[PDB]
């Protein structure tokens, strides 16, 4: 019985790399990916984490740090259509029209 | 009382002095 | 070509900061005590 | 815990000298 903790991570590619890819910053970048690792799902285990991430090269992330048991859900947000385009349309002018600031032949 | 001394940088030297202290 | 930087990342840190830290102050009220029961004594 | 042990020790140290 205990609450829930939320972290967020942005731009995750820039700190989580392949194991072994880069080479020349002293050794900085290939400890932090194994601390993250190790820390995510260890020998000791939480049940009470969240943990979200965003980039814009999902190729070049870890592949270990992808499994399930990690980061599960990967989703993709692409172009809207015609009907999505319309929604977002709408959806930036409601003040406008609440106030009678939008003209009529709009 | 805890202590007289803060410990800066530990090391026996801050032990005897605070126990002389005490 | 033969062109490459590099950067480096540093093991420093030892023996407590420059006098800055406590020390000196710490150091500067003993001297006083130590007038303090001299005095009783004699 | 340093100004009440401090300031005890220099109460008692005033007291003898009275």
């Amino acid at each position: 019985n205990s609450g829930l903790h939320i972290i967020i991570f942005d731009e995750i590619d820039a700190i989580c790399k392949q194991r072994g890819s880069m080479a020349g910053s002293t050794g900085v970048h290939d400890t932090v990916v194994n601390q993250l690792l190790s820390k995510i799902d260890g020998v000791e285990q939480l049940n009470n984490i969240l943990v979200i991430g965003m980039t814009n090269r999902p190729d070049l992330i870890d592949e270990a740090l992808l499994r399930p048991g990690r980061l599960e859900v990967k989703m993709e947000i692409g172009l809207p259509d015609e009907k999505g385009r319309l929604q977002i349309l709408h959806i930036h002018t409601a003040r406008m029209r609440g106030h009678q600031l939008l003209s009529a032949d709009v | 009382s805890g202590g007289f001394i803060r410990r800066v940088t530990n090391d026996a030297r801050e032990n005897e002095m605070d126990e002389n202290l005490e | 070509n033969p062109a490459i930087f590099a950067s480096g990342i540093i093991m420093d840190s030892s023996i407590s900061k420059q006098a800055l830290s406590e020390i000196e102050t710490r150091h500067s009220e003993i001297i006083k005590l130590e007038n303090s029961i001299r005095e009783l004594h004699d």
